[PDB]
């Protein structure tokens, strides 16, 4: 009742010391579709669920390509995702050109956070309404990072974002102790089983609504779509 | 960094790595850029066409241009010739072709010879004295009949019924002046052009209503 | 309204006739003609610091006015000397009006030095500056490139060698006013004569500043 | 202060019906002194194109880095690898971007085209280019072009010819290296081997 | 020390009556050694003050000065009329000194002036 | 406007790392009175740098490089600059400064030992860079490069003591060419150790 | 060529110099700064005070050196008020070096700095043309820098008394000035108790 | 009551107060408690770090930064503002070292950062920061030093400080220590014990203790506490709880 | 800028129907938020500044809590009001004094410094983007021809020179006491000035002072440099007053 005056801008503090527009922007992440990202001792895997407007339209793509060793997944708005992807690509390109070395994922995500913090303090701007999942590989091994509209980033070992991702998070927490020993197979399967918990109990996963991205010790970032996903889907069970 | 963003004027002082009167500021941005196009400011062997002779004249049935490649096909309906610096001719005539295509797309009607020649002269006039060297004859056919113009890097732009530039310019020009005639058939025009280019010391083009063709 | 104007104009010096004059002078010299020249002043000037004041001398007025207690002499290009002196006088009058008391010699010296250094020595104006303030008498020497120099006696002009020799021969610290006047007159004549005397007894530093007449 | 320094080198290119050959020496020098005896001047751009440049060394390094960055940009934007003709046109535009302060570099591009045949392009420090069947560049191009002109072939005879041309040119030139590198572009990929000189 | 200061030929691939009588070659180099120095005196002075203030005190001081300048320089007349620049002069410290920019070529009595809408559009960045 | 040469800097590669020797002399022109100044920099645990040319530019680059190393080690994420990264950054900086006709008058030699493999690079004021088993820049550049080149050609693999002796004898020959002090630095698995003056 | 041999702009020989001679010598308790006289002048002070215990001497163009000294005095005073402590000689030397190095292509300025601070005692720094910054036991600049360098280097010893240092500096300056001139030599001894200036004539 | 005068940072209440700054200071009390104690020969920090889920790594979203080689920092409040202020402090220290060639004194760094924070409470185009932080350092010629800065822009020197949700109880517990006559090895255990006492388990499921000191033991360097000492301190605190 | 609030009371650039600005008056009210009082007295050959010192906590470091600053080597200061605003204005004053010295070649006078600060502060009153600072500044110093000088400026941009001024919560009572003393007699020595300055605050606040509860800064003709007295000297003065 008393909140109507203090929730119209990001430059106004509420009498309880809260910025309501940041909390409102954090709710745009739950407007997308579920995404799951996990890692092992050698590889890093991203799994995403695609939606389509109608039966006569192609499914929207969720997994993008940033560099030979970095890839991202999107859940939220689209324009913000495109802008952030352009920024990531430019930074990686500049670092490689200048130093003849790949840009570390930690430095890249720190740059992302520093850039995203600004529009939450000045007038005439709005926060970025997008959440990302970043998978990379460098001298320290595989990495999985999560980004938030509030300019906050975390270093995870397995994370899920999107709509109705609580089930995926619960499954990942339950099966966390077996991830570090699995090879690429059964790791993609753990990811797919985690993603399958976000669906109604009647329907299953086909080859036209899943995307997979893998980066490893000596394997560059690759995206598998449509018929390329069948080998990973052959061995799944009947949704126990 | 929100206070510095409000001031819409990025000074080197507000950036990182600044100390003293200078600092680690000019050594920060060393990337390859994103997207633009612009010639560099002023501070080896440059290929130039020296032993080349060209010839062009217009008559009732169109424009005939011959040379000894050395002729640029700008459009299906426009023709050009190079003399001097090859790179400059190629670059600026590519720009002219792009401009003509833009005009046709916008206005749904092909550009005229006079407009194209004026555009080329305007583009090449901005860099007078910088070092550019080019000489071009532009041929075409539009709603006002055949056209023929001469454009160079000195700002000259003239129109006439007979032109010739090259090492053997004098002899060929004299021959085709002696043998010229406005009411001339295509075969006699071909013979006159061949004889003139032979006495100058073989390509041959012919512009018509609906685009140019190659004779030999 | 002009159809070729995009931004408002500004003030200051104008460099429109630089290249045109550069080629025109060469052509005229090649064909052997004459062009107008710049007026110059080269008469000798001098100054000395006696017990309780400053004595400035010049030969034929040529002694500029900067303040009731500060005076200056110039040599070089007449227009530059006049302009610099007038600008400094106006700025010092504004300063005195704001601060409510008579100015200091060091302030004028600093302003002149910074101006001359700013214009990179293209404004030819060699000056002899002297005055008296609460601290005491002072005398300076400024040069066209912006370098000052504080001395008890200075000379400038074509015949400055004889004057400098006379000063070296017959200078003594803390002399009387008449002796200083005679010394300045003799040094100037060794190269009519105008003398300016600024004495501490004719100035009051305990009263509010009031604008003089000119 | 001269911002230009000449470094020796010699490059060659032969175009075949289903193959392309690019070869160069491996010496870096400053006229009298010898910098290194191992410095190949052939760089692989994609799986079907190779570029070889000689002249001022710093300009060569900068040009190669810029070309690679532009290739990555195009691949990201258009979701496919760019062909040989597009590379040639882009390089011509890049070179003409500095008309009033030119790169002191001579380039030769060799590779396969869309139809699967050999293609060779030769440039000038300003940007003019054209398609050829065989081209020789570098310092010793003037004394090497007539030999090739007075002398399409199969892969083995072309390799034999390339070997004899460089062995004859090295003995009469003061900038040729102590080793020869040959890059072969075919439909199965790219392979290269070094021949001692 | 305030007076000592320390590849832009675009091709349209990103009206000739309005602009004329200008070539790149002549504007490549200055005509006099004092031309650029005099044209950019105030900018150089501001840069020097910002540099020394940032090196001695910190980031806050130059940022506050620039913020004050920007805020006070937004309440002026439209560009086709002459303004007084009172508060900007007070903040900048030039309220008690006279230079050569004030007594030479009074900008309030200029001999040329363009159309109003054109200048307002040019200042906004549209043209 | 007049130009004078610079002091001599030497470098060789051995089994465990690299050896660099530099001259303690100030300058060969009018600055000969600024004697006993060091020209060898330790960048980090696996990189050392030697310079020959103008001293003010050397000090400026020393400041910048030390600040960069401190900045990278503050984060503590486990990543450090390799010798090749320093080589590339120096080459780009030299080329960028040259393109504006305001070059940095220097000629650097970089040595390091990372991942069990030695490194040895060369950068000048024009942006020319390469790697060689041995390098020599300065007053006796043409009188020392062929000697080291042939010595290393005879024996491709050299030990630490042999490399040190070769450097010492080359410096002795250079002094005998025209008639004092120098210092030597070594990079190996232990780290960067500097001994001098001698 | 210029690549492998690492050629140098050689700043000190850009123009011929016929100025005075300046010297700074360190003794146990502090530093002694002196300058000679060698047209007009002969009543001019060649020592410019930067602070209460920091001085400097200039070589090269007069206007450029005076402007640099004025700016440095500004910056040092501001910094000392800000930090609330007496300044250090190293800070003044760094402040000189910044402008002497950034403007090496525009000004002809050579500075020598001498002073005393409670943390490191008497110090003397040299900032010749080009921007070099080196601390030395004894620093020589001007015109006799080549004529008296050998004698000064041979004769100089470790920390001595103030009077002996003054005598040594006076002797070196006199030998520098009588090269074949003037008669006025100015000296200044800087210690903890304060500066002690004196002039030698005849 | 300041209704109507609390929508901008450039508006004065009828009794002479700015309410946006007060709301910003109120916002700090929404985060966990961090304490810092200055002792005879060093400074030791301690942060009660809550755990959000078990899917995060060990070193995620830390609250102890390394501003320089000799300066530590502990934050409380909004995290993004804390990262921004840490970047600002690093830049200031680097600039001072580059200009003057030696390590920046702690008081000067505190003054610089405090003025930068205060500059945001003057204009209507930005909003005040929402985080507090503390700085600590040690050197042979100066000794240990500790400072606090709050969103209004006021800095002071302290012998023992506490910021966050439960600063009152933490201050009460600290005020019973003779920190002037003890050593870092004897202060780590006290810091851990105070953190454990202050923590409330009903409204907070679990937490991880975070510690770091700077002083003579580390030779003037800011470092993370070794794992064994952390384990010993935690065991002692748990025993003292009983 | 996000606009201007509507009302005769909620913005700086809006005149009341009776013709008065209220944000400036509210800034004046903001001075009394600290709760301290300051007194400045000018003597025959000296000037003295006295102010309170409140240290509420026991974990605080009393060495870092102060309100007497130093602008130049011969100018003192004392601030009342918001701490951060006071410190920011002190930094600005230091910069202005340094700039004046560089530009004119000699030390800035006290009245000139006060006028410069007031002129800067007036601009915040006539623009919609900036707000006044809630503090007041008192400066002391010694002139060449004239003796001691005491000056004061306020958030509105008005400055004046006084013989004995005060600021804070007890400004009115301090002013009345000082008026009575000055009207009675003004010829004071160094000892008398400090004694009366302490006595005014003591008799207004009705507190028997302690050496650690006040701080004093003096300027004298013999030693024209700003100096802050120590606890021993303050205690000696207090003992002399008590006896």
């Amino acid at each position: 009742m008393f909140r109507n005056q203090y929730d119209n801008d990001v430059t106004v503090w509420s009498p309880q010391g809260r910025i309501h527009q940041i909390e409102y922007a954090m709710e745009a992440v739950k407007q997308g579709s579920a995404t799951v990202g996990l890692k092992s001792k050698t590889h890093a895997v991203l799994v995403a669920l695609k939606r389509a407007q109608s039966e006569l339209a192609a499914h929207q793509k969720k997994i993008l390509h940033v560099d030979n060793h970095i890839g991202i997944s999107i859940a939220g708005l689209t324009a913000d995702a495109r802008l952030l992807c352009n920024f990531m690509r430019q930074e990686c390109l500049d670092s490689r050109f200048v130093f003849d070395r790949p840009l570390p994922v930690s430095r890249l995500v720190s740059l992302i956070g520093s850039k995203t913090q600004i529009p939450t303090q000045r007038y005439g701007r709005r926060p970025y309404g997008v959440g990302l999942l970043i998978a990379g590989y460098d001298d320290m091994g595989p990495h999985i990072f999560q980004t938030c509209p509030s300019a906050n980033y975390f270093d995870c070992r397995a994370m899920s974002i999107g709509a109705r991702s609580q089930s995926a998070r619960t499954y990942l927490e339950r099966h966390m102790s077996e991830f570090m020993e699995c090879n690429l197979n059964e790791l993609v399967k753990h990811g797919l089983r985690a993603l399958r918990e976000t669906l109604p109990a009647e329907q299953d996963l086909t080859t036209k609504n899943v995307s997979i991205g893998i980066v490893g010790k000596d394997l560059e970032f690759t995206i598998y779509d449509d018929d390329d996903v069948s080998p990973f889907l052959e061995g799944l069970e009947e949704r126990p | 960094m929100a206070l510095a963003s409000v001031l819409e004027r990025p000074l080197p002082v507000n950036q990182r790595g600044f100390f003293g009167l200078g600092g680690r500021a000019d050594l920060l941005d060393l990337g390859p850029g994103s997207l633009s196009d612009g010639l560099s400011l002023a501070a080896p062997g440059i290929e130039m066409l020296h032993g080349t002779t060209t010839l062009a004249f217009k008559f009732r049935h169109g424009v005939i241009v011959a040379a000894d490649k050395k002729v640029i096909e700008i459009n299906p309906y426009l023709l050009g010739t190079m003399a001097g610096g090859a790179a400059d001719c190629s670059f600026w005539e590519r720009l002219l072709a792009r401009q003509c295509r833009i005009y046709e797309l916008r206005n749904k009607e092909r550009i005229s010879v006079a407009a194209a020649s004026k555009l080329l002269a305007n583009m090449v006039y901005q860099y007078k004295g910088m070092g550019l060297s080019m000489g071009t004859m532009i041929c075409g056919w539009d709603k006002r009949g055949p056209g023929l113009y001469y454009v160079d890097s000195e700002g000259n732009r003239i129109s006439g019924a007979t032109f010739s530039v090259g090492s053997g310019s004098v002899y060929a020009y004299g021959v085709m002046d002696r043998g010229y005639s406005y009411d001339l058939e295509v075969e006699q025009a071909y013979d006159l052009a061949r004889r003139a280019i032979y006495q100058a010391t073989v390509n041959l083009y012919h512009v018509r209503e609906d685009g140019w063709i190659r004779v030999s | 309204a002009a159809v070729s104007v995009y931004a408002p104009p500004v003030g200051g010096f104008s460099f429109d006739n630089c290249r045109r004059n550069a080629v025109l002078e060469a052509d005229f010299a090649k064909r052997g003609y004459k062009l107008p020249k710049v007026r110059k002043t080269g008469t000798t000037i001098a100054g000395v610091v006696y017990k309780d004041g400053i004595v400035l001398g010049a030969d034929t007025s040529k002694i500029h006015f900067i303040s009731p207690n500060i005076y200056c002499c110039g040599a070089g290009t007449a227009a530059d000397t006049d302009m610099t002196t007038q600008l400094i006088s106006s700025n010092l009058e504004l300063h005195s009006l704001s601060t409510g008391r008579l100015p200091r010699v060091v302030t004028a010296n600093r302003m002149l030095k910074q101006m001359l250094f700013r214009y990179q020595g293209y404004i030819g104006a060699a000056l002899v500056l002297g005055g008296v303030d609460v601290t005491g008498p002072h005398l300076y020497s400024i040069y066209p490139h912006g370098s000052t120099d504080k001395l008890p006696y200075v000379t400038m002009g074509s015949g400055s060698l004889a004057a400098m020799a006379v000063f070296e021969d017959k200078f003594r610290p803390d002399m009387e006013e008449e002796e200083a006047k005679n010394l300045v007159s003799e040094a100037i004549a060794a190269g009519n004569i105008d003398l300016c005397v600024i004495s501490k007894n004719k100035l009051d530093f305990l009263r509010p500043y009031t604008v003089p007449n000119k | 202060f001269s911002p230009y320094v000449f470094n020796g080198g010699t490059i060659l290119a032969i175009a075949g019906e289903d193959f392309a050959i690019v070869a160069s020496d491996t010496r870096l020098s400053e006229g009298f002194s010898i910098h290194t005896r191992d410095s190949p001047k052939c760089y692989k751009l994609t799986d079907k194109t190779v570029i070889g440049c000689s002249g001022f060394h710093g300009d060569c390094l900068t040009l190669t880095k810029i070309i690679e960055a532009r290739l990555k940009m195009y691949k990201h934007s258009n979701n496919k690898a760019m062909t040989t003709g597009a590379i040639a046109a882009m390089l011509s535009t890049i070179l003409y971007s500095r008309r009033f302060f030119p790169y002191y570099v001579y380039n030769i591009i060799g590779g396969l085209d869309e139809e699967g045949k050999g293609a060779v392009y030769s440039f000038d420090p300003v940007g003019s280019y054209q398609r050829d069947s065989f081209k020789a560049g570098g310092s010793a191009s003037a004394m090497l072009q007539p030999l090739l002109d007075n002398q399409p072939l199969s892969l083995d005879r072309a390799m034999r010819l390339v070997k004899d041309v460089f062995i004859s040119a090295a003995e009469r030139d003061v900038y040729t290296g102590d080793a020869l590198r040959i890059c072969i572009v075919t439909k199965e990929g790219i392979r290269e081997e070094t021949v001692s000189l | 020390m305030n007076a000592r200061g320390l590849d832009s030929i675009p091709v349209t691939e990103l009206d000739l009556l309005r602009k004329g009588f200008s070539c790149v070659k002549n504007e490549l180099l200055p005509s006099h050694p004092l031309e650029l120095s005099e044209k950019n005196f105030q900018l150089n002075q501001d840069k020097m003050n910002f540099s020394t203030l940032r090196n001695i005190q910190g980031l806050f001081a130059p940022l506050k000065l620039q913020m004050e300048f920007k805020a006070v320089q937004q309440v002026q007349r439209l560009p086709f009329l002459s303004s007084s620049n009172l508060s900007l002069d007070v903040l900048r410290g030039n309220d008690e000194t006279i230079g050569f920019e004030d007594i030479l070529n009074d900008p309030s009595q200029s001999e040329v002036m363009g159309e109003p809408h054109l200048m307002v559009e040019y200042k906004l960045g549209l043209l | 406007n007049p130009m004078v040469t610079g002091t001599s800097v030497l470098g060789v590669k051995f089994e465990g790392g690299v050896v660099i020797a530099a001259d303690m002399l100030g300058s060969y022109g009018s600055l000969a009175r600024f004697r006993n100044i060091s020209r060898i920099m330790r960048v980090n645990n696996s990189t050392m740098l030697g310079a020959s040319g103008d001293y003010a530019d050397f000090q400026y680059l020393k400041q910048v490089l030390g600040q960069m190393v401190i900045d990278e080690e503050l984060l503590g994420d486990g990543h450090s600059y390799s010798p090749r990264a320093i080589h590339s950054w120096l080459t780009r900086a030299m080329y960028s400064r040259r393109s504006k006709m305001n070059p940095l008058w220097n000629t650097m030699v970089i040595g390091g030992y990372a991942d069990g493999e030695s490194f040895l690079g060369y950068v000048d004021m024009l942006g020319v860079a390469y790697e060689a088993p041995s390098l020599a820049t300065g007053y006796g550049a043409y009188l020392a490069q062929p000697l080291l080149r042939e010595v290393l050609e005879k024996q491709p693999v050299l030990s630490q003591t042999e490399a040190r002796d070769l450097v010492e004898r080359c410096m002795r020959v250079l002094y005998y060419r025209d008639a004092n002090r120098f210092q030597t630095a070594t990079v190996t698995e232990k780290g960067v150790e500097i001994e001098g003056p001698l | 060529a210029w690549g492998p041999e690492a050629f140098t702009p050689d700043w000190e020989s850009r123009e011929v110099s016929t100025g005075t001679t300046i010297m700074a010598v360190q003794f146990d308790g502090g530093v002694v700064l002196g300058a000679d006289s060698r047209i007009a002048n002969r009543v001019t002070d060649k020592l410019t005070p930067i602070h209460d215990r920091i001085f400097c001497c200039r070589s090269g163009s007069a206007a450029d050196t005076q402007a640099v000294a004025d700016a440095v005095t500004y910056q040092l005073g501001f910094h000392s008020i800000e930090l609330n402590e007496p300044p250090l000689v190293h800070t003044a030397a760094s402040l000189f070096k910044e402008m002497c190095y950034r403007y090496r292509e525009d000004l002809m300025a050579g500075i020598i700095i001498a002073g005393w601070d409670p943390q490191e005692g008497g110090q003397g720094y040299s900032v010749p043309m080009g921007g070099m910054m080196v601390r030395q036991s004894f620093a020589i600049g001007g015109s006799g820098s080549s004529y008296i360098y050998g004698y000064v280097d041979a004769t100089y010893r470790e920390g001595m008394t103030k009077e002996e240092c003054l005598q040594f500096t006076a002797n070196a300056l006199a030998l520098a000035m009588e090269r074949d001139s003037g008669g006025v030599i100015r000296l200044a001894a800087i210690a903890e108790s304060g500066v002690e200036r004196q002039v030698l004539l005849g | 009551i300041g209704t109507g005068y609390d929508l901008s940072a450039s508006t004065f209440s009828p009794d002479g107060r700015v309410f946006q700054v007060e709301y910003a200071m109120k916002a700090v009390e929404n985060s966990s408690t961090a304490i810092g104690i200055r002792c005879k020969d060093g400074v030791v920090f301690g942060v009660e770090k809550l755990v959000l889920s078990k899917l995060y790594e060990e070193g995620s979203n830390k609250r102890l930064f390394n501003v320089d080689r000799h300066v530590g920092m502990a934050v409380a409040g909004l995290l993004a503002d804390a990262r921004s202020l840490a970047d600002i402090a690093r830049e200031e220290a680097s600039n001072f070292r580059s200009n003057f060639g030696y390590n920046i004194p702690l008081k000067h760094l505190a003054d610089r950062v405090a003025m930068y924070v205060h500059a945001y409470t003057l204009y209507s185009a930005v909003r005040p920061f929402g985080c507090s932080f503390m700085l600590g350092s040690y050197s042979v010629n100066d000794g240990a030093q500790l400072y606090m800065i709050d969103p209004s822009g006021v800095s002071y020197g302290y012998w023992g400080c506490a910021i966050g949700k439960a600063r009152q109880a933490a201050k009460t517990e600290i005020e019973k220590l003779q920190m002037k006559e003890m050593t870092c090895r004897d202060i780590v255990k006290e810091v851990a014990k105070i953190i454990y006492i202050v923590h409330d388990e009903v409204k907070d499921k679990a937490f991880e203790l975070e510690l770091s000191w700077v002083g003579e033991l580390t030779n003037g360097r800011h470092e993370i506490v070794p794992k064994d000492i952390r384990e010993e301190a935690e065991k002692y605190a748990k025993e003292s709880l009983k | 800028s996000r606009g201007s609030s509507a009302g005769f009371d909620r913005h700086i650039t809006i005149f009341s129907p009776e013709g008065r600005l209220y944000q400036v008056e509210y800034a004046f009210k903001a001075i009394n938020q600290g709760g301290l009082t300051s007194v400045a007295v000018r003597g025959k050959d000296c000037a003295v500044i006295v102010t309170q010192k409140k240290v509420p906590d026991k974990l605080l470091d009393s060495s870092t809590v102060t309100h007497l600053f130093k602008i130049t080597e011969n100018i003192g200061c004392v601030m009342t009001g918001m701490t951060a605003d006071s410190r920011s204005q002190v930094q600005r004053a230091r910069y202005e004094a340094a700039n004046w010295k560089y530009k004119y070649g000699y030390e800035i006078p006290v009245d000139m410094l006060c006028k410069r600060i007031a002129d800067i502060s007036q601009v915040y009153t006539q623009n919609a983007e900036m707000r006044p600072l809630g503090c007041c500044m008192i400066l002391i110093g010694i002139d060449e021809e004239q003796g001691p000088q005491v000056y004061k400026c306020d958030p509105a941009g008005y400055y004046c020179g006084f013989k004995a001024t005060a600021a804070g919560v007890k400004q009115t009572e301090s002013t009345s006491f000082l008026e009575k003393k000055v009207k009675k007699k003004f010829d004071w020595t160094f000892e008398q000035t400090v004694e009366t300055a302490i006595t005014c605050l003591s008799t207004v606040l009705s507190i028997d002072f302690k050496p650690s509860e006040i701080e004093v800064g003096v300027v004298t003709v013999e030693n024209p440099k700003f100096r802050i007295l120590t606890e021993a000297e303050i205690d000696a003065h207090l003992v002399a007053l008590a006896e």
